[PDB]
């Protein structure tokens, strides 16, 4: 059910493998290949941690060991995505398509998130402890938009772009610690004139945000999709059926694993548990060799 | 240590703007 974040965690990555267009990261196809192995000895720590724990049951653990593997599938999917897309573009006929500098919906998410924090903030009916958890939430955003910069900056081979985008972020970080410090003063002594020093501290920061908004938003630095000719969508089926296979039963064994957990004498639910758990290695593994046998630059 | 939320997110940000300063010239 709606409950259930990891299996609905599943599904949202399950997105990554169903039309590999752009890429998803800055991972060249040996980065790919490193993450998969790497996220398959993780996987096989969380697996083993999952069974342990459901039979001892060890909850706090068993909790620990499904977020474990939930994180390993993240990073499992998105190598595979990535090298589906590598595969995809590398062909003669397929032309290749830009990476988007920044994800302008998260981009937009963040200003708008920022922008409630600061008018939170402004307000006279606002607790100090209102101003505190506005405070992380302007902050949250605002690493992310910095973070999303330095990305930009370093994918980006535009001297302009590098130089501004940088520059932009610099701006959010000043005035973010700007703001933050006069939050921390209000924090000091909760008064009038702290709040309303607030409220002026958040308006160099909107200005900021806005102004790498309007320069974000000039269509050469978003993201083009690839021409991906018949014969690369071929050449990927097979990274993208065995990732999506791995997904099903790692989703399968992740469900069993809590029915375990509840309830751990029955014997054909852990039946159930070993086959999903081997039918995710077989995957894992034709995935490694889809991998090796379509290998670009052949 | 046990360390203040504020006094990290203006640790966290002084430390990334002096980074991006330093990133390009």
């Amino acid at each position: 059910k709606e409950c259930d974040n990891a299996l609905r965690q599943l599904e949202t990555v399950r997105e990554l493998l169903e039309n590999p267009v752009q890429p998803i990261n800055d991972m060249s196809y040996f980065g790919c290949l490193d993450s998969v192995m790497e996220n398959s000895k993780v996987l096989g720590e969380a697996m083993t941690g999952i069974s342990q724990n459901a039979k001892n049951g060890n909850l706090p653990e068993f909790g620990d060991a499904i977020a474990t593997a939930s994180k390993a599938l993240c990073g499992f999917t998105e190598a595979a995505a990535q090298a589906a897309y590598l595969v995809g573009v590398s062909d003669p006929n397929s032309q290749a398509g830009q990476q988007g500098l920044v994800e302008p919906t998260q981009f937009a998410r963040a200003n708008q998130a920022i922008q409630m924090a600061c008018q939170s903030l402004g307000e006279p009916g606002c607790t100090q402890a209102q101003v505190l958890s506005a405070a992380t939430i302007v902050a949250k955003h605002t690493s992310a938009l910095c973070n999303s910069c330095r990305l930009a900056s370093a994918r980006t081979a535009n001297p302009t772009a590098k130089r501004q985008f940088v520059q932009s972020a610099k701006e959010v970080a000043n005035s973010t610690a700007n703001l933050v410090k006069t939050i921390k003063a209000l924090d000091g002594d909760f008064t009038e004139e702290n709040r309303a020093q607030c409220r002026a501290a958040t308006a160099p920061l909107l200005e900021a945000v806005d102004n790498l908004s309007a320069f974000a938003s000039n269509p050469e630095f978003s993201s083009v999709p690839a021409q991906i000719s018949p014969e690369g969508r071929a050449a990927m089926e097979p990274i993208v059926i065995s990732a999506k296979t791995m997904l099903e039963s790692a989703g399968g064994l992740i469900q069993t694993a809590r029915a375990l957990a509840v309830n751990p004498r029955d014997p054909p639910r852990w039946s159930v548990l070993a086959g999903h758990s081997r039918t995710v290695s077989d995957s894992i593994k034709k995935l490694i060799t889809s991998m090796r046998d379509k290998a670009p630059g052949q | 240590s046990t360390k203040h939320i504020l006094d990290d997110i203006s640790t966290m940000f002084d430390a990334l703007a002096d980074q991006l300063d330093a990133m390009l010239d």
